[PDB]
């Protein structure tokens, strides 16, 4: 007999203060007990479990289920209670690779390590918490008591300890064979390389040799799957990759569950299918928790869906990552706060695509939205490829320079060059830094009554021009915006505006080009038409003339 | 130092469980090399899945150094590590460190790697070298000695550090030496020629007791509350007087007796913004009395070591940045301004990142602790890029300002 190395045991503890599980064993049918006893007697012969005495005070229920064509009962141990009491582990399998970050491999083998899983022993001081009882026939003898010696299926710490134990075993083989790559997924093991079909087969035998040192027999996976690998919702091909088939259903009655399963398909497809839009379909789910509510599609939601069927009419594919070539990312504005981007290395051979949606807020502008999308692509690219891509953005170099130099916040976008793909991101207005000579000066103010909601907004100017407008169903902040709107409405192409509204200044200094406030949008449409707008602020109720005259005119 | 100092978290707090943010390839490769040697020297060791804790890690380059350095964002562990009184009820911060002409900052963090850590505490210093595209499981480590950037590292080492410095302090009683985390602040009151000699004579003395060869020179001579200044003009426009009254109205929150009645009396009417208004006798007087008030410091300002230090920053354009350090609004304990940030005339974030480091260094020298920053930047932008320009072994706290402050004009 050939000595094998013992797999190093991982010390496991329960959560602090908690004991082990003491769940009662359900009554089972006689025909069920006979099937468990047969299964466990085989498992006991294989060393997986071991009989124990009645001194062990823990128990975990066991169950018997079957398949309809498989003519056998199956053995299920319900570790729901022991999992609640088991410590937390470093779950090292949460994040999966993205296909756009993989390198093409000429040859790839699949090895089954299902029998390898049972070779992983369990911490001896923890095995007593995995006790379970097979009820006896007619409850006339003590039930057969067992405990696990290996990682039990369904236990909390089994996947992390199995993946970690296999990683430690493979580490010498991988580190010293740098011309191959190894990846583990469930009871499978995937090894890929660019060696010839001969040298590739030798390394697999060398790797089979290396796994026998701990005594792990690994044959090939049953029914060797032909291209593509159906893995985690993807189609992995020898040279290309794409998502599993995105078929959008036809329907005349869409519930909010149908729209939910829809958006999931577009969101998943949007990583390779360029131009996918999901908002007008997401606006039909703004606030609901019951899933049958048939919500009629707006004319914009249909137009968005039909635009997606056109994008999903023909299958598109992503290429694998060539580290020797540059990484490029290109963004396009799509309207209503939506943005699409493509990431590639050779023109028209996308690695992946994606989309970004504008954040929820009352005011915004295109440059902010473009900046946010760039950061998201930056973070995604560093995850997938470990580097920031070169950006091609639809904004003039002069526009961006004027923006960030005058913006009150600090902002930065990495290396980027302008691409002339309309619609171009532009600055729709720019306030003056100094008062304008010869331009009429509009002193504006508004005021409302908190109780009756009645208010007034208006202005007085240095040329004697005046206006006061009465308002109903309004607030102090709304009349302050209305007053500025009136001055913009009634002035020439160049105008100085004096206000005391810290609220209005805070909005305009944020430089929005679109707003959820219909009144702010109207002010923006007026600023766009102007030539020079100098917005000046003064404190209220301090005797500033012009401000004092119009404050009394609008306050009752 | 065979004996380990018993360390424990605070009651009812688990160890840190902070996600590791993505790293570039060159930083992953750098961290792999550094950690491979550190593991060979026994400073760190591989860990298994039974350790659920994690503390983020990345790689920087210290001020004008081409070698990659490992930085561990121990911020969460430091708040969860129990409040330390390792030798005494606390260290009295040297108020004379901020009064010296020159202060040199030495990175003495490599001396921490000589004393082991409590075995029961090593699991809380777990960190992960991430992999590109999750293609391999992350390399998991935990520390065997005191790690750089941990609150307990200077505390546990204070007993050992004070004995290394005792003969150098015995011969130079006028030299102030202060320690904050991985840094030694050594200041004196003398000409730089003998200062670098004393500094060189200090690190050679540290070398014989068991370094890095890098320094950071400061001059806390010019650290105070910068005064509020009003313009001096011969012809005032309506716009000039409006900004003046607005600035004086803002200062009136801080200072008493600030009057604006006679200056507002100048704006009697609805005049053009560019029209020049002559100052009356009662207006120039009111402006003069306001100048006298603003010459004097703020009433009732004091540092409270129980409260947080708050540091606000304003972007002023052309590489200029203003800031204020306070604990209560309108009670500024320090104000200042920066200009022409080195190597970033075209990068706003790099300038802001360098400003945060400078303000933090100033706060360490004055009060012995770092402030909480209100940063004029969107969360996602700062979050993505600040590590690319960070060069200090410590990391302060920060929040994000999303509404443009009107007081930016008043610090212009
Ligand atoms: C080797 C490997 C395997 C997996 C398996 C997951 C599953 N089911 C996952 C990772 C992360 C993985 O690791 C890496 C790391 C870096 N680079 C790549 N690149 C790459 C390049 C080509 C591939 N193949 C596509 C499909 N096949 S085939 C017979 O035609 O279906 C042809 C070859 C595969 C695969 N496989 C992988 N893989």
């Amino acid at each position: 007999m050939v000595p094998i190395s013992p797999i190093e045991t991982v010390p496991v503890k329960l959560k602090p203060g908690m004991d082990g599980p003491k769940v009662k064993q359900w009554p089972l049918t006689e025909e069920k007990i006979k099937a468990l006893v047969e299964i466990c007697t085989e498992m006991e012969k294989e060393g997986k479990i071991s009989k124990i005495g009645p001194e062990n005070p823990y128990n975990t229920p066991v169950f018997a289920i079957k398949k309809k064509d498989s003519t056998k009962w199956r053995k299920l141990v319900d570790f729901r209670e022991l999992n609640k009491r088991t410590q937390d582990f470093w779950e090292v399998q949460l994040g999966i690779p993205h296909p756009a970050g993989l390198k093409k491999k000429k040859s790839v083998t699949v090895l089954d390590v299902g029998d390898a899983y049972f070779s992983v022993p369990l911490d001896e001081d923890f095995r007593k918490y995995t006790a379970f009882t097979i009820p006896s026939i007619n409850n006339e003898t003590p039930g057969i008591r067992y405990q696990y010696n290996v990682l039990p299926q369904g236990w909390k710490g089994s996947p992390a300890i199995f993946q970690s134990s296999m990683t430690k075993i493979l580490e010498p083989f991988a580190a010293q064979n740098p011309d191959i790559v190894i990846y583990q997924y469930m009871d499978d093991l995937y090894v890929g390389s660019d060696l010839e079909i001969g040298q590739h087969r030798t390394k697999i035998e060398e790797l089979r040799q290396h796994l026998l040192r701990w005594g792990l027999t690994t044959p090939d996976k049953k029914h060797q799957k032909e291209p593509p690998f159906l893995w985690m919702g993807y189609e992995l091909h020898p040279d290309k990759w794409t998502v599993q088939p995105i078929v959008l259903p036809e329907k005349d009655s869409w519930t909010v569950n149908d729209i939910q399963k829809l958006v999931g398909k577009l969101n998943w497809a949007s990583q390779i299918y360029p131009g996918i839009k999901v908002r007008q379909l997401s606006k039909l789910l703004r606030g609901t928790k019951a899933l049958t509510e048939v919500i009629p599609l707006t004319e914009e939601a249909e137009l968005e869906l039909a635009e997606n069927r056109e994008i999903l009419k023909e299958p598109v594919h992503g290429v694998y990552y060539d580290p020797s070539k540059d990484l490029i990312a290109e963004i396009q504005k799509q309207g209503q706060g939506q943005w699409t981007y493509q990431i590639y290395q050779e023109p028209f051979k996308n690695l992946k695509t994606g989309k970004y949606a504008r954040m929820r807020g009352a005011h915004t502008n295109d440059v902010k939205q473009l900046t946010e999308a760039v950061q998201k692509i930056t973070t995604e690219s560093i995850v997938i490829w470990g580097k920031t891509p070169k950006f091609k953005l639809p904004i003039q170099k002069e526009t961006w320079e004027t923006w960030w130099t005058e913006y009150w916040q600090a902002t930065w976008i990495p290396e980027w060059e302008f691409v002339n793909t309309p619609p171009l991101v532009k600055l729709w207005y720019q306030l003056e830094k100094e008062p304008i000579v010869g331009a009429e000066t509009f002193y504006v103010d508004g005021a409302a009554n908190r109780e009756t909601k009645l208010g007034k907004a208006g202005y007085v100017t240095n040329k004697g021009r005046q206006k006061v407008v009465p308002l109903t169903n309004t607030t102090n902040q709304k009349t302050e915006l209305q007053a500025i709107y009136l001055a913009l409405q009634d002035s020439g192409l160049e105008v100085n505006i004096v206000t005391d509204s810290q609220y209005a200044l805070g909005i305009i200094q944020a430089q929005p080009d679109k707003s959820e406030s219909e009144l702010v949008n109207q002010i923006i449409e007026q600023l766009i038409k102007k030539e020079k707008v100098y917005l000046a602020w003064v404190p209220a109720h301090k005797g500033i003339g012009g401000n004092e005259q119009v404050d009394k005119l609008v306050s009752a | 130092p065979i004996e380990t100092v018993p360390v424990k978290l605070k009651p009812g707090m688990d160890g840190p469980k902070v996600k590791q943010w993505p790293l570039t390839e060159e930083k992953i490769k750098a961290l792999v090399e550094i950690c491979t040697e550190m593991e060979k020297e026994g400073k760190i060791s591989k860990i298994g899945p039974e350790n659920p804790y994690n503390t983020p890690v990345f790689a920087i380059k210290k001020k004008d150094s081409t070698k990659w350095r490992k930085l561990v964002d121990f911020r969460e562990l430091n708040k969860r590590t129990q409040d330390f009184w390792e030798v005494q009820l606390g260290i009295p911060h040297p108020a004379g460190l901020k009064k010296k002409k020159s202060v040199t900052v030495l990175d003495v963090g490599d001396a921490y790697f000589s004393v082991p850590l409590d075995e029961d505490f090593r699991k809380y210093t777990a960190f992960t070298i991430p992999s590109i595209n999750n293609e391999t499981p992350g390399i998991r480590y935990q520390y065997n000695v005191l790690p750089q950037g941990w609150k307990g590292s200077p505390a546990i080492f204070q007993s050992s550090m004070t004995k290394i410095l005792e003969p150098f302090k015995k011969q130079n009683p006028d030299i102030v030496i202060y320690q904050y985390m991985d840094d030694l602040y050594v200041g004196s009151d003398l000409e730089i020629g003998q200062h670098r000699t004393k500094i060189e004579e200090l690190r050679q003395h540290l070398l014989r007791w068991g370094f890095l060869w890098m320094g950071y020179e400061l001059h806390p001579d010019k650290w105070t509350v910068q005064p509020i200044v009003l313009p001096e003009k011969d012809s005032w426009t309506v716009n000039d007087i409006q900004k003046l009254v607005g600035k004086l109205n803002w200062a009136s929150q801080i200072y008493p007796g600030i009057k604006v009645r006679q200056l507002s009396k100048l704006l009697r009417g609805t005049k053009a913004l560019t029209e020049v208004i002559p100052l009356t006798e009662e207006a120039e007087l009111e402006l003069a009395e306001n100048r006298e008030i603003l010459k004097e410091p703020v009433h009732g300002v004091y540092y409270d070591p129980s409260k947080d230090l708050i540091a606000e920053i304003q972007k002023q354009g052309q590489g200029q940045w203003t800031y204020q350090i306070y604990q209560e609004p309108f009670k500024n304990l320090k104000t200042g301004k920066y200009a022409r940030m080195r190597g970033a005339h075209t990068n706003d974030v790099k300038q802001l990142t360098e400003a945060v480091q400078k303000i933090t260094t100033e706060s360490i020298v004055i009060w012995g602790k770092t402030p909480k920053f209100k940063l004029p930047i969107q969360k996602e932008t700062w979050e993505t890029w600040w590590t690319e320009y960070w060069q200090a072994t410590w990391i302060p706290e920060w929040e994000f300002v999303n509404t443009p402050p009107l007081v930016k004009l008043w610090y212009q």
